[PDB]
């Protein structure tokens, strides 16, 4: 399973 | 840029007359376009399928292109590429001892 | 033995019309069980291993939604390293990101990692600690004092030791009769006569997993590399690998060369040699 983490450069 | 590393094998030994599966396998390359056909005498085979795109250590691509086939006395077996590296296609040619 | 869960994202702008190309892998070992692809009609995250398939519709769902996320922050940051590195809007770039976790014999954690890549090279990355980041250039260095500020090693060393892993040892369990069985490298050698005098020996490993194995020639009990090819690992295509490795020898004197193999499928190292008769 993937993580579901949102980070933008 | 990167070019393109070819290995142009069978999944199987190969025994004339007996159907096998043809590969290549195109690795260390950026960017990921590439084109990729396996021939036989000369010609594009039309039922060919890749594997999805992934990628080494390096951040360069890999690929495995593939389709049936049988090996046979006559018949030449080849894959062909492209690629922004590449100013012509490179035609390696199937061996089955390699 | 020792496993790994991994994921692979790439994404390629298409700067003369629509949104970037992207495509996601995920594997377990060297076996790959998921894929995405934004050219492809479903739109969803789809299996590919017969394990992965046990899961229900809302394990699908999650996974699509975690993956259609994953797609839309790839796009905003090909918009992003273009001003950092004051780009052109009419070429294509390529944004990679790779993360995973690593356990061992008893299936605990050993390690985690989350690398970023921009047009194939280093851009950001999560040190071993899962604290600290490694940023390769000053646009990267904007990106690990934002991303220090944002909780994200936190957030992500969570993920890595903990989810990451529970994953992890149950993909290991479901997929058990494939996961967990190792194939030990079918191997046999071949002659090929370069001359009247000289002919080369090849030593081939076929049908093995995983991938990592190890051929070497001696001559005499000593290791060669002098007149030696050693071919990279490549898939069979069916789940399996293969390699070779061969070596240019006086014919008359192949008894003097032995290729020797090793594999987490052997107990103790193969040693081959040619058998002359044939
Ligand atoms: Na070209
Ligand atoms: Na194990
Ligand atoms: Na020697
Ligand atoms: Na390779």
């Amino acid at each position: 399973g993937m993580s579901r983490i949102g980070m933008e450069v | 840029q990167r070019t393109p590393k070819i290995q142009v094998y069978s999944r199987h030994p190969a025994e004339n007359g007996k159907s096998n599966f043809l590969n290549c396998y195109v690795s260390g390359f950026h960017p990921s376009d590439i084109e990729v056909d396996l021939l036989k005498n000369g010609e594009r085979i039309e039922k060919v399928e890749h594997s999805d795109l992934s990628f080494s250590k390096d951040w360069s691509f890999y690929l495995l292109y593939y389709t049936e086939f049988t090996p046979t006395e006559k018949d030449e077996y080849a894959c062909r590429v492209n690629h922004v590296t590449l100013s012509q296609p490179k035609i390696v040619k199937w061996d089955r001892d390699m | 033995g020792s496993h790994s869960m991994r994921y692979f994202f790439t994404s390629v702008s298409r700067p003369g019309r629509g949104e970037p190309r992207f495509i996601a892998v995920g594997y377990v070992d060297d076996t790959q069980f998921v894929r995405f692809d934004s050219d492809a009609a479903s739109q969803r995250m789809e299996p590919r291993a017969p394990w992965i398939e046990q899961e229900g519709p809302e394990y699908w769902d999650g996974e699509t939604r975690k993956v259609k996320a994953h797609s839309q922050t790839h796009r905003v940051d090909l918009g992003t390293l273009r001003g950092y590195y004051n780009q052109s809007e009419a070429g294509s770039h390529t944004v990679q990101r790779m993360y995973g976790c690593d356990v061992g014999s008893d299936w605990r954690f050993l390690r985690g990692y989350h690398q970023y890549a921009y047009d194939g090279k280093d851009y950001i990355a999560l040190k071993e600690d899962l604290r600290s980041w490694t940023a390769a250039d000053m646009a990267a260095q904007t990106t690990k004092h934002k991303w220090e500020a944002a909780h994200v090693a936190e957030q992500l060393r969570a993920y890595l030791e903990g989810t990451c892993v529970e994953w992890l040892r149950r993909y290991l369990e479901n997929g058990k009769e494939t996961l967990q069985r190792t194939d030990a490298p079918k191997t046999h050698m071949t002659h090929h006569a370069v001359s009247d005098h000289e002919a080369t020996l090849r030593c081939w490993a076929l049908s093995f997993y995983p991938a990592e194995i190890t051929l070497t020639w001696q001559r005499d009990g000593e290791d060669q590399t002098q007149d030696t090819e050693l071919v990279e690992t490549r898939p069979a295509g069916d789940g399996t690998f293969q390699k070779w490795v061969a070596v240019v020898v006086p014919s008359g004197q192949e008894q003097r060369y032995t290729c020797h193999v090793q594999h987490e499928g052997l107990p103790k190292p193969l040693t081959l040699r040619w058998e002359p008769s044939s």
